[PDB]
């Protein structure tokens, strides 16, 4: 029954003021994109950055396994954006927060469904 | 007015005319740096300039390109570069990196391990080299013609590279090679690109623009590398990070180059005239097969 919890362990290093996990890809674009989550190409709006996305997960980045069966990473090879206010820490944002479904958003950052 | 507009500047034909001798490389601009944008690190700029630079070249562009990556792990473990490279080529691209120390990347598939240990099945349209060892930067010994990864980059090209591809290759003063700078006479077109964003240091890029199978001018590669020291030498270029700021033109243009499997002498002298105007790649279009070798204690 035992399983390491990255997530939990990164979520709590936060809480306890852990300086977040630096070195994610910052790309150049024009921040005239559209603004969706995760991205074949960079698509940062106005508001957002757009990262590379393997430099953007947890698994990636500590060498864990990926949380699911076939171990699949649903960042590595394409762009993440992220709000400019919170990309300080690419990789807790993304842990925290859902795309939505149909929209392609970030849930409370862009979905208006 | 400028070349400070411009993504970088590339080595004047004049220049690569001459018959210099070596002589140490000093930069009046050494000390200097461009300003960056905020948050952007200095490799994300350097490959954008490269990539903004040989988005004016006439590079073979097919569908399923394939294109790999040496030299790109950093020292934190991530990989900017082909990051960028993931951003510039057209979706769908096939990349590979590949680098001596673990890295986490945006690329199709990774090998660790020194490149020496990489082999692939199949032929490559753009190889891009950032292969680069700080050790060589000794100014206590003389500065020859360096072996080591340079001299796996040169076989890899005449072995894997297809009619038509393309290479951008990173030398600095010490970290070059003579063969690698007579290779660029076996393609249509050859330039050493210097970035803005990193115009203070002596590296630059050997570009070498649509391969073609043979010497289509004789390079000396002693005398080249010394022409190119001269140029940078006698030119300071500006430091500068204003083209980072217009992306708008920035993905490779998909021009969809026809891909052709020909054998021996049906390179006709129409095909080599294809094959030199970005109009034609030669290669098959098996999968793509690689794997790293690996020694057991
Ligand atoms: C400055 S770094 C590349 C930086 C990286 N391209 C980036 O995007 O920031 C130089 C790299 O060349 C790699 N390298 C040097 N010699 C090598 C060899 N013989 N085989 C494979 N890689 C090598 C080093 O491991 C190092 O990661
Ligand atoms: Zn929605």
């Amino acid at each position: 029954a035992f399983a390491v919890d990255a997530a939990k362990a990164y979520k709590d290093y936060l809480a306890s003021g852990g300086q977040p996990i630096t070195n994610c890809v910052k790309m150049l674009c024009t921040h005239t994109g559209t603004g969706q989550a995760i991205t074949v190409t960079p698509e940062a709006n106005m508001d957002q950055e757009s990262f590379g996305g393997a430099s953007c997960c947890l698994y990636c980045r500590c060498h864990i396994d990926h949380p699911n069966p076939k171990g699949f990473c649903d960042l590595k090879g394409k762009y993440v954006q992220i709000p400019t206010t919170c990309a300080n820490d690419p990789v807790g944002f993304t842990l925290r927060n859902t795309v939505c479904t149909v929209c392609g958003m970030w849930k409370g950052y862009g979905c208006s469904c | 007015s400028s070349q400070a507009w411009q993504p970088g500047v590339a080595m004047p034909n004049l220049y690569k005319m001459q018959r210099m001798l070596l002589e140490k490389c000093d930069l009046q601009n050494y000390g200097d740096s461009a300003t960056l944008p905020k948050g952007i690190m200095m490799n994300v700029a350097k490959y954008t300039q490269l990539c903004q630079y040989l988005n004016t070249l006439t590079l073979a562009v097919p569908y399923n390109m394939r294109v790999i990556h040496f030299g790109a792990g950093s020292d934190k473990g991530v990989a900017p570069g082909t990051a960028v490279l993931r951003q510039w080529l057209p979706t769908g691209t096939l990349l590979v990196d590949s680098d001596l120390n673990d890295f986490v990347s945006d690329a199709d598939s990774t090998l660790i391990g020194d490149c020496a240990t990489v082999h692939t099945a199949n032929k490559w349209d753009l190889i891009i080299s950032d292969m680069y060892d700080p050790k060589t930067k000794n100014v206590t010994k003389e500065n020859d013609s360096k072996e080591g990864f340079f001299t796996y980059i040169c076989g890899f090209i005449q072995q894997k590279l297809a009619l038509g591809g393309s290479v951008a290759i990173k030398i600095t003063e010490h970290s070059w090679n003579a063969d690698l700078y007579k290779l660029m006479g076996h393609f249509a077109w050859w330039t050493a690109f210097v970035t803005n964003v990193n115009a203070s240091s002596s590296e630059a890029f050997l570009i070498g623009c649509n391969y073609l199978g043979k010497p289509r001018e004789q390079i000396d590669g002693y005398v080249m590398h010394a022409n190119y020291i001269f140029w940078r030498n006698t030119n300071p270029i500006q430091l500068s990070s204003y083209s980072l700021f217009d992306m708008s033109k920035f993905p490779l243009k998909l021009r969809g180059t026809a891909v052709m499997s020909l054998k021996e002498g049906q390179i006709n002298d129409m095909i080599l005239s294809l094959l030199s105007k970005g109009r034609l790649i030669i290669r098959e279009n098996n999968r793509v097969v690689i794997s790293s070798d690996v020694l057991v204690n």
